[PDB]
Order: structure tokens, then C-alpha cells, then sequence
RNA sequence: GCAUGGCAAGUCUAACCGGAGUAUCCGGGGAGGCACAGGGAAACCGACAUGGCCGCAGGGCUUGCCCGAGGGCCGCCGUC
RNA sequence: UAUGCCAGCUGGUGGAUUGCUCGGCUCAGGCGCUGAUGAAGGACGUGCCAAGCUGCGAUAAGCCAUGGGGAGCCGCACGGAGGCGAAGAACCAUGGAUUUCCGAAUGAGAAUCUCUAACAAUUGCUUCGCGCAAUGAGGAACCCCGAGAACUGAAACAUCUCAGUAUCGGGAGGAACAGAAAACGCAAUGUGAUGUCGUUAGUAACCGCGAGUGAACGCGAUACAGCCCAAACCGAAGCCCUCACGGGCAAUGUGGUGUCAGGGCUACCUCUCAUCAGCCGACCGUCUCGACGAAGUCUCUUGGAACAGAGCGUGAUACAGGGUGACAACCCCGUACUCGAGACCAGUACGACGUGCGGUAGUGCCAGAGUAGCGGGGGUUGGAUAUCCCUCGCGAAUAACGCAGGCAUCGACUGCGAAGGCUAAACACAACCUGAGACCGAUAGUGAACAAGUAGUGUGAACGAACGCUGCAAAGUACCCUCAGAAGGGAGGCGAAAUAGAGCAUGAAAUCAGUUGGCGAUCGAGCGACAGGGCAUACAAGGUCCCUCGACGAAUGAC
């Protein structure tokens, strides 16, 4: 019993591109987001550098905060981030909606999730 | 106010002089341009027509104004009793209208044509 | 985006930049939870008085003559909620907080979304109001704040085909219910909303159904009556600019 | 629809029997009535402990890991860069309602600093210095022997 | 505790102040609270932005073999 | 088929239900003292007819003046009679007149009356005379000072808790109380009267260290304001009453000076805008009250009535609310806008008069005693060694001194001057006024929408109900018949409706009369559920059902 519009389409479009394409993250990350809020993942710039990859998609089932350090250049794909995750993430990579990283790979290939 | 008790309460209870104003009536076109104003306060000496009512479409002297009951007594508007005997049907002045005023009294008439008040 | 400007004749007269609140994503939700709280806050606060029915020193009579251990004065029963004239058991409470609370920043979010509501002429079609028009909102001259007489507003709304939701609130509601006893006799749909940015517009506030603010203080209730997004508004030419930075 | 929206019809409203619900009794007292009897379960045991010194001769001091500074340092540009340089005390939220300013050394230092506390730990030093930093003591830092 | 929602290494204002469409509402107010370090009665001291091995989901590949967040078993670190 | 069972029909009984609201409930803002010049309260009177309520007081539902108001009026209360009003009544506002008796109740006494000039009683002043004055009692709560439980919690109970609560005694005001540091003690190169609000914090502290109790400094706010004596040094330079004359007070000190930015004194510099006293005296704002105030009462149809439907038209700085024979911005009152008056803010702010701020040097001249402090015994508090107070006993210094900084003593350091006093504003309450409502809607909401603290109960303290609704308009039923008849009945008249005819909108159930269907005087008791037959059935809102035969044909399955 999801409240929020935008979450509820999110989480379809989600179901949509795992059910159509050559991907499993997608039905995956809906599955995660259809959990309670307390489930959803809350991750800090530390971890992202420490088990991401560069042409790698990191996907986070939740959103992304700004405490730590990202040097490598990656793309990120999260369902938010907060200003700052945001700001910091552009600077050395580049942060994208769970909606974009659907769209520009909806067979959701070479992908990495973290929580 | 804007509560309904309240509303009506003060026009069941306004003291004598404050009736006046639940006496009032529309005035005829000539007499709106002729005093300036769109109603006055019905006298025992105008002459009235019924607009609504049983008696729609009568017209005749005003005989008497209650202002206890805030009605008025128009000349052939009336209802036959039981023994036969012709008694008046109470008016609410709202559904009449002044085609004729009686201005013996210079007071009123002052009023009337004063341009400050109405009567 | 863009936005076409009408001067006091309805004539397009240039245009300006959509600010970009206008873009925000709408959410009902956090609209729904912003009037539910403005709603909630204006309520009074009320009970039952708190010795109703306790001035009494009735007593029961205990076991013995055959009848309910009841208390009793004067042969009849008292205090007790099962008894007619007793007190309420678990009746409405003065001490009651009947006030709800929203961070400031949800409250804005809501803001800000009703806003982008507004340029949405599918939204405000499914709102309810009646148009003609293409556009949304509709953007006029500041001329309009120095208008006075209804009837001037009248003929720009017409002239913007925009009279006809006007023309749908010209229709109130005899409510069932005894809300009429206390004063709630009548209801009735809401139309347009006029934004303004020095005073809010004295010409237009008496046309039926509509509301009339300041860029400076327009709340999430007179964008979304009831919650619902996608109020018919105009806004003044400065009214649409100091809105942008809500 | 809520629980307590569907106890009319029940009787006992998930009480059990009827008998259950009176007063105190079913609660084995008010309160804490029996934490040291038929309720002792789970309870603080009973007794005193230890003392506590005046509140106005207690000192409070404001800390910060080497962590929090050094991810911080570019950002940190509305301050000193040398050879950075930073005064802690400038740093520290809290700073002022607090008696001193130390630094604690969790975590990592990728940068060489020059730090200016009225305190550091040994870890906090030794990490400072190991990364071609150095440490600078304040006057009221001066408090040390 | 739980469900939903905002913001996130932060979060929230309280009284109260200004505005106004004047009990709503818009702006302001971070005092203070909780979180961001712990251990110890106290004095006082002050920590893993990852070192190892398993491995679920997911990803990759030349289809058993790699990468393996979360999780599991350890090391190691602060303090008494 | 009698007595009778079940269901329904017509008519009752009853007053549920629906709709309605002159009353409640709660919140908010404003405002806030009365009384010996006899209050508040009560009694008894007072009307053409007058029992209750309201008003009033032997001038008795009222008298007078000014302003408003206006052609009507003679309260609730819709009768009869009579009267008043253009000599401007009614009505409203302000001011005045009258205002019986009891009542603090005050000449004495008394169940509201009586007996023979009255501040009774206690005080101050005093012309020592009640000559001039004060006190007394009331008020919804709020407020200040005293007295002070228990049930209860601790699952018993004693300390503790309930709680300084309930209740009692005394007392003031519109608000009270507090209040210009012998403070604080984020210990400082720091803060700077006092309430209160938010927080500090369920922290420190207390406690059969159990259950439980529980601050403060600070900080953010609100509002802000600071002064006067005693003494030193002066020594009648003074105060009160009276128009005056004159009297009284006052050397046991009136008055000047002065008040920790210490002061006085002697010697100087300079200067005053501090303070204190008095004079004048608001704006604005808020609350209430009032004046003014736009635009349809057009056509047709329905209706008893248009405020309905359809058609045409209009105002809006006014589309809040109410009224009017039904859903009304435009019929009436109002509403927006604009304007006026009173009250509060406030005798405040500003302004002005007078006074005169301050600084140097010298001077042990002055600066509040059963006090500060200690001990015995109690209470109280978070106050623990370190709260506040009562009681018994003991008991200091003199600024070169003294108190405080959470155990005691001594030194240092920092703060501060007790034992005299006054003080605006910001805060509590809700009687009174006004406004408001996701509150109740007549077994509800007040006990009270009504005769309500009424009727009624009790020796008394005290206890204490129930009762709302004709109709658009009374048109509230003429005449006739019947009857002992102003009864009731019949017939009749009115109205859209009397199945609206008086506790008179609607009119449930229980239940009663009459009656329809089914059963019924040879038969058996949880009153039914499910199947199947009889009998009964206006329409509408359900339209299916039966028999031959044929098709399909699961498990099962023959003669
Ligand atoms: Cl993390
Ligand atoms: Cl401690
Ligand atoms: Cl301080
Ligand atoms: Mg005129
Ligand atoms: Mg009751
Ligand atoms: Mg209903
Ligand atoms: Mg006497
Ligand atoms: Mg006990
Ligand atoms: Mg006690
Ligand atoms: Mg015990
Ligand atoms: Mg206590
Ligand atoms: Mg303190
Ligand atoms: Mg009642
Ligand atoms: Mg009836
Ligand atoms: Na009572
Ligand atoms: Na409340
Ligand atoms: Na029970
Ligand atoms: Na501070
Ligand atoms: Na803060
Ligand atoms: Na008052
Ligand atoms: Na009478
Ligand atoms: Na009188
Ligand atoms: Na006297
Ligand atoms: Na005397
Ligand atoms: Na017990
Ligand atoms: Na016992
Ligand atoms: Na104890
Ligand atoms: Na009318
Ligand atoms: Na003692
Ligand atoms: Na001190
Ligand atoms: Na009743
Ligand atoms: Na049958
Ligand atoms: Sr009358
Ligand atoms: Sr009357
Ligand atoms: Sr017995
Ligand atoms: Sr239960
Ligand atoms: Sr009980
Ligand atoms: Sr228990
Ligand atoms: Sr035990
Ligand atoms: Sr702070
Ligand atoms: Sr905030
Ligand atoms: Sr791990
Ligand atoms: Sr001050
Ligand atoms: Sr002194
Ligand atoms: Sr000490
Ligand atoms: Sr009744
Ligand atoms: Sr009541
Ligand atoms: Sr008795
Ligand atoms: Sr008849
Ligand atoms: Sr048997
Ligand atoms: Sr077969």
C-alpha cells in the first residue's frame, strides 16, 4: 500500500522492463521496493566506492546519501539521492534515475547492486 | 452573524423602533426615480399591490401596520369566517409593492425627499 | 517553457518564461496531506461539559429489595451512563490536540507541486472547471491588479474563454444534513483562482466560486480545494515571477 | 479497517474472559508494583553505584575524528592551504559550548594536515604525522603535565 | 513497535516575531532535543571511510567459471 | 362451529422515526470591581380586568431632560373595554427624579414587625461635640496570607504516596503576588530588578535507595524602569484643619540634605537635561454600537402559495447569514465599500515647568540587633553535610567591617552590602459584552429550549423532575337536528389537507377493538431450518413453470 504516484509507476515501469527484456535486476529492485520502507536501502558515497566499478551500472534499490569519498567514475542509478549525493556523484561520474537507467538499458546488463 | 439562531433571534426580539424596517416595502418605478430610493417603510395611508399571494395582482389602501407581527392590513384583502363576517388576511409587506404614498405628515415626506436617509 | 501574456482586452501581448516550479513533478499525496493538515488546524476544540451528569448525590441501594445496583436519587436513576440523564461515558474531550503537524519542507514540496498542478490543462479539465482555452495557466498584464469594477473582470474572463467555470460554480448546493442548523446551509464548486501580487483582486473575489491571493502567500488549499490538483487559475505577470522562487 | 473497528459483536474485545480486564490486579499492581517479587524479570536489579562529581567541575570536551576533517578538506576551501592547513576549533560544531577542542584519530588521513586542537589522541598523531602532517597544540592546549 | 511520507550526516523547530485572505495560512525563529564514539564509579583514555575466508540475490562469460552489495565465520581496533 | 393460534387489513392507543430549533456545550476576543450617599440578596406591594414571569417602588410595567426614532402605541400575551400619540407617543441612548420593609443593617428589640432621637461596635483626627472621617457586607472564578485530611498508590503496611490536594479561617484587586542583589558562580577580561512562556529535564537532588517525588543557574522569548527613607551634616527654616480669625501637630525632630554611579563634611573643577515632583495631554490600534448602501419581484407551465422547471434580463469592492406561503446576490433585513460615536489603550507616549548630573584630594563623621551566627526540638523541601520556616536557649562586628560563591575551619580570589520602604508593563480568571463551531438536536445537549432551581420531598443542612411542533392565513367551525346539556353525537361550513380541530407536522413497535386469509373442540410442547403437498393472492416493482418425445449423458449400472 504504497503511497506515493511516482513510487507506484516507478516500481511497474520496473516490473515492465524485467518481464520484456534480457533483465532480472529490474524485477529484482521492484521486488525490494515493494518491501516496507524500513527495507529500502540508505547508502553512503563510502560504499559505492569501495564495491563499484567503472562501466559497471551501480543500482541502488533505495536511495543514495553523501557521507565519504567517490573518486572512481561511475554511473550510479538509484530510485533518489540527496542534494549533496547528487552534487558529489556528478562531479567525478554521473547520477541517474532508476527511469533513465530503465530506459538506456532495459535488459538491465552489465549492472551492479548495492546496498 | 452568519449563525441562523442568532439571525433570527435578533428580528424576533428587535425592540419596537427597530420594527420599522421589517415593514418595508419595494417601491414603484416613478416613485424609485421620484425619491431616490428602491423601498420604504408602508403606512396606513398608501396604497399598495399584491405580488404574490392568493390576493396577486390586487391593489388597495393600506388600513393598518402591526408592528408586533411585522404585517400589514390591505383594504379588500380579507377572508370570510364561518358566521360570514369579513375579516383581513395578514400581509407580509415583502410581497407587496408602494404605488401611491400618503405624505400628510411632513416628517415623512422630509425624509423621503432628504437625500442623506431614506424613509 | 513558455507563457503567453493577455492584457485587459484578452490580446496576446508577448510572453514570458514558465518558472520552473511549474515543472515539478505533481503529487497528489503530498497535496492531499498539506489540506488535510490546513483543514485539521482551523478546527475548535470542543467537549461535553466535564461534570454533566455527576451533580447529583444519588446512591444505589446495594442488594436487598430486589432491584439493580443502580444509584438512585429520589427514586430515579443517576450518574451512571446507562442511565437516561447520566453521564457520557467516553464523550469529546476539550484537553483533545485536534491539530495535525507537517515539516516545513513536505508542507513546501506540496506547494510547489500544486503549482506545477496549475499548467497542466489535462489536470485542470480532470479537476472539474469548465474552459475553452489551450493554455494553462492563464498569465495576464498587471494591469489586472488595478481593475475595480466585477463586471470589468467579467468581460476578460469571456474574452479569455474562461467565464464558463464561472458560470459552473454560479450554482450552489442546499446540503443534506443538519449543518444547516449551525450554518452550513450552502456549498458550492470552486472555480477560479486569481493570483495577484500587491493586494489581492477586490474586481474579481465576489464572482462565484472564486478565490483571490498573493504570489507572496498562496497556499496549498486555494491551488487545490480539497486536495484535488489542478486548480483553473490566472496569475498576474509579477505574480507568476514571485511565485517562482516558493 | 482497524482492530479496534471490528471488537463490536466480540463481547471481551480480545481480553479473554470477561473476568480479566478489572483494575490493578490483572497488572499485578500499578506501576512497578513487584519488581522485586512476583515481577522481578527482566528489571534494573536493586542498588546504588558509584557517585557523581559537581556538575560545575566537570569538563566537557568537543571531539572529531581525522576522518571528518580529512574528507572534508578541499571542501574545507574557506580555509588555510599550504605546502592544509586547519584550525580544529573553527571546524568543530559545538565548539564553543565546550571546555576544549580534541581530536580523535579514526579512520584514515590521504592528505598531509596541519592541525591546530587544544588536544589530539596518540592514534590521532601518529596518523597525522604518518601522512607528512603535523600537529599544532594551542596555548590553552598548553594544559599537558 | 509497525505501515506510509519528507529530508538525510544530519533532522525538527519550541515559545515567540512580522505579514496577511487575521484561530486557517506565508515568512521568520535552531533556544533546545535526538542522531553523528565509545569505555570507565571516577580520574581519564579514546575506535575497521575494510585485512582474510564462505556465500544468497544480481551481474559477467566462451554456460561449468569469474565478480559477488546485503548476510555468515574470523581477524584487528577503542576502553574497563 | 364456540374458547382460540398465526399473519394482515381498517380504526385506536403510544410517541419511536424523519424533518425543524427560541436552548445547551465548548472555544476565542473584549472588559472587569460593588457597598454606611445603605450594596448584593430577600420580603411585600404595584396593572381597568392580572394568577405566573418580567419591570417598577406609595410618583410602583412607570415620572423628567437632551439626542435618536417615527405613525403608531398600551411587556411576555394573538382578550374585552377603554385610553395615549402631529402639544411628535411607542421605542433606543445618555443623564436625572422617585426608590416601602427586612438585609453589613448601625437607636433598642423582632421569623421582614414593633418600641422611645440615634455612624450600633472598633478606631483615627479632634473645635474633645459623632464635629470630620475609616472599617463592616457582596462578587463566577482568578489572587495573597494562614489551618490542613482520608479514601488511594506502594498489589499488606508504618517513612514515603495520594497532597500542601479536598475542605476550613482571614484578606486585596481588576488583576493579585514579586521586584532594583549582603544576586548569579555556563569561575569569568562573564551576566545584571521581577513575573511569565518555551527549554534546560524527568537532568541534579530526594527515597523501606522501594513505589514514587523532583528543582535551579543558563539560554530563546514576552515586557521592560527605576527609585524613596533611617543616619551623618543642618535644627523649626515644617505639616494638617478653617474663606478668615483662629486651632492642632512638632526638639521623644516637622522640614532641608542624603541613599553603593556610597553619602556627609572641609578645599576645589566643572557642570546640570540623571532623578524626583507636579502641569498638559494624544495619534494609532482594539472592542462594541450606529448611519449609508447596487441589481427582476418580467413571460409561460405546475402549485393552495413560485423561492420550482423552461425562457428573457441585471448588480457585484455586495455570490456571509436570515426572513418572505417551496431551491432568492437582484422581494425585505442585511452583506462589500465609506463614514460616525462610546469604551479600553491612558492621565500613558510625546511636550513643557522646576530641580540639578558628575569629578579630585583630605576625613576610622554616617550607613537598619535578639539581627548575622551557633546549639536543642519540630515541620517543610529536590535541597542531599549543601531548602525554607516555627519554637526554646545562646549570641557579633561596625566598612580598617560584614555576608555569599551547595560540608566545617583558616588564607587567597571573585561577587555583593542583610537586619527600613515604594514601583508601570509582559502572565491568572470569566461574572459581563460580542463573535465563532468536522460539538448536541428535546430520554440528546445544562438539572433547566416549556412554570426551572419551577412542581414536589425532607425538622433542617439539602434534594429535585416532566412538559417543544394547528394553519399560507384563525379562515380557531355559522345554521340545523339530537341530548338533562357551552358536553358528546349527526349533518354542515373553512382550507391544498381537519386522517392539520387544540400536547392539533410525521405517527414505528409493544398492544387493543372490529375484520380478511389459513388452521381449529381425538389430540402434544424451543415455537424453527431444509424438502414436498392444501388453501389464500388487483396492479406495480419478479417471469417463469409443467407434460410427450428427442439431443447430450459423470460416477454408477440392470432386467
Ligand atoms: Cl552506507
Ligand atoms: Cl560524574
Ligand atoms: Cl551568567
Ligand atoms: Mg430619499
Ligand atoms: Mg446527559
Ligand atoms: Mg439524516
Ligand atoms: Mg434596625
Ligand atoms: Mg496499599
Ligand atoms: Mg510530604
Ligand atoms: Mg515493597
Ligand atoms: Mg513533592
Ligand atoms: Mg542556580
Ligand atoms: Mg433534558
Ligand atoms: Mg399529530
Ligand atoms: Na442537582
Ligand atoms: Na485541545
Ligand atoms: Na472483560
Ligand atoms: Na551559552
Ligand atoms: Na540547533
Ligand atoms: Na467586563
Ligand atoms: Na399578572
Ligand atoms: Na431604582
Ligand atoms: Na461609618
Ligand atoms: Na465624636
Ligand atoms: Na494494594
Ligand atoms: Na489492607
Ligand atoms: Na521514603
Ligand atoms: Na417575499
Ligand atoms: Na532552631
Ligand atoms: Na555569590
Ligand atoms: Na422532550
Ligand atoms: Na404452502
Ligand atoms: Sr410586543
Ligand atoms: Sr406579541
Ligand atoms: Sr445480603
Ligand atoms: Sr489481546
Ligand atoms: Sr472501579
Ligand atoms: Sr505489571
Ligand atoms: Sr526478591
Ligand atoms: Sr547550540
Ligand atoms: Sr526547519
Ligand atoms: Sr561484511
Ligand atoms: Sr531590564
Ligand atoms: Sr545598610
Ligand atoms: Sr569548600
Ligand atoms: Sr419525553
Ligand atoms: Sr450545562
Ligand atoms: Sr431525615
Ligand atoms: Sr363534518
Ligand atoms: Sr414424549
Ligand atoms: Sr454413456
Amino acid at each position: 500500500s504504497k503511497t506515493n504516484p511516482r513510487l507506484s509507476s516507478l516500481i511497474a515501469d520496473l516490473k515492465s522492463a524485467a518481464r520484456s527484456s534480457g533483465g532480472a535486476v529490474w524485477g529484482d529492485v521492484a521486488e525490494r521496493l515493494e518491501k516496507p520502507r524500513r527495507t529500502h536501502a540508505e547508502v553512503n558515497l563510502g560504499r559505492i566506492e569501495r564495491y563499484a566499478q567503472e562501466d559497471e551500472t551501480v543500482v541502488v534499490p533505495g536511495k543514495v546519501l553523501g557521507s565519504g569519498v567517490l573518486q572512481k567514475d561511475v554511473t550510479v542509478a538509484a530510485v533518489d539521492f540527496s542534494g549533496t549525493a547528487e552534487t558529489k556523484i556528478d562531479q567525478v561520474g554521473e547520477a541517474v534515475s532508476l527511469e533513465q537507467a530503465i530506459e538506456n538499458n532495459p535488459e538491465g546488463s552489465h549492472v551492479r547492486v548495492i546496498r | 452573524s452568519k449563525q441562523p439562531d442568532k439571525q433570527r433571534k435578533s428580528q424576533r426580539r428587535a425592540p419596537l423602533h427597530e420594527r420599522h424596517k421589517q415593514v418595508r416595502a419595494t417601491l414603484s418605478a416613478d416613485l424609485r426615480e421620484e425619491y431616490g430610493q428602491r423601498n420604504v417603510r408602508v403606512n396606513a395611508g398608501d396604497t399598495v399591490e399584491v405580488l404574490r399571494g392568493d390576493f396577486a395582482g390586487e391593489e388597495g389602501e393600506v388600513i393598518n401596520v402591526d408592528l408586533d407581527k411585522a404585517v400589514i392590513h390591505v383594504e379588500d384583502v380579507t377572508l370570510e369566517k364561518t358566521d360570514g363576517e369579513e375579516v383581513p388576511r395578514p400581509l407580509d409587506t415583502s410581497n407587496v409593492r408602494v404605488t401611491d404614498l400618503d405624505l400628510e405628515d411632513e416628517k415623512r415626506e422630509a425624509r423621503l425627499e432628504s437625500e442623506d436617509d431614506s424613509a | 517553457m513558455q507563457a503567453t501574456i493577455y492584457d485587459l482586452d484578452g490580446n496576446t501581448d508577448g510572453e514570458v518564461d514558465l518558472p520552473d516550479v511549474f515543472e515539478t513533478p505533481v503529487r497528489s499525496d503530498l497535496i492531499g496531506k498539506a489540506v488535510r493538515a490546513a483543514q485539521a488546524n482551523r478546527k475548535q476544540d470542543y467537549g461535553s461539559d466535564e461534570y454533566a451528569g455527576l451533580r447529583t448525590p444519588a446512591e444505589s441501594f446495594g442488594s436487598g429489595r430486589g432491584q439493580a445496583h443502580v444509584p438512585k436519587l429520589d427514586g430515579r436513576a443517576r450518574r451512571v451512563p446507562q442511565a437516561v440523564k447520566g453521564r457520557s461515558a467516553h464523550p469529546p474531550k476539550t484537553e483533545k490536540d485536534r491539530s495535525l503537524d507537517l515539516n516545513d519542507k513536505e508542507r513546501q514540496l506540496a506547494v510547489r507541486s500544486a503549482l506545477a498542478a496549475t499548467a497542466d490543462a489535462d489536470l485542470v479539465a480532470d479537476r472539474g472547471h469548465e474552459f475553452d482555452r489551450d493554455e494553462v495557466p492563464v498569465v495576464v498584464s498587471d494591469d489586472f491588479e488595478d481593475l475595480v469594477k466585477t463586471q470589468e473582470v467579467v468581460s476578460l474572463l469571456e474574452a479569455l474563454d474562461v467565464h464558463a467555470d464561472i458560470d459552473r460554480a454560479d450554482e450552489t448546493k442546499i446540503k443534506a444534513g443538519q449543518g444547516s442548523a449551525r450554518g452550513r446551509k450552502y456549498r458550492r464548486p470552486a472555480s477560479i483562482l486569481f493570483v495577484t501580487s500587491d493586494e489581492p483582486s477586490t474586481a474579481a473575489r465576489n464572482l462565484a466560486g472564486a478565490d483571490v491571493a498573493t504570489a507572496s502567500e498562496v497556499n496549498t488549499e486555494d491551488l487545490a480545494p480539497g486536495g484535488a490538483p489542478g486548480r483553473l487559475t490566472v496569475f498576474t505577470e509579477s505574480a507568476l515571477a514571485e511565485v517562482a522562487e516558493r | 479497517t482497524s482492530k479496534k473497528k471490528r471488537q463490536r459483536g466480540s463481547r471481551t474485545h480480545g481480553g479473554g474472559s470477561h473476568k480479566n480486564r478489572r483494575g490493578a490486579g490483572h497488572r499485578g499492581g500499578r506501576g512497578d508494583a513487584g519488581r522485586d517479587k512476583h515481577e522481578f524479570h527482566n528489571h534494573e536489579p536493586l542498588g546504588k553505584s558509584g557517585f557523581k562529581r559537581p556538575q560545575k567541575v566537570q569538563e566537557e570536551a568537543a571531539t572529531i575524528d581525522v576522518r571528518e576533517i580529512d574528507e572534508n578538506v578541499t571542501l574545507l576551501a574557506a580555509d588555510d592551504v599550504a605546502e592544509f592547513r586547519v584550525d580544529v576549533r573553527d571546524v568543530v560544531e559545538e565548539a564553543d559550548d565546550a571546555d576544549y577542542v580534541k581530536v580523535l584519530g579514526a579512520g584514515q588521513v590521504r592528505h598531509e594536515l596541519t592541525l591546530i586542537a587544544d588536544d589530539f589522541s596518540e592514534g590521532a598523531r601518529e596518523k597525522v604525522e604518518g601522512a607528512g602532517g603535523s600537529v599544532e597544540l594551542t596555548d590553552l592546549g598548553e594544559e599537558r603535565q
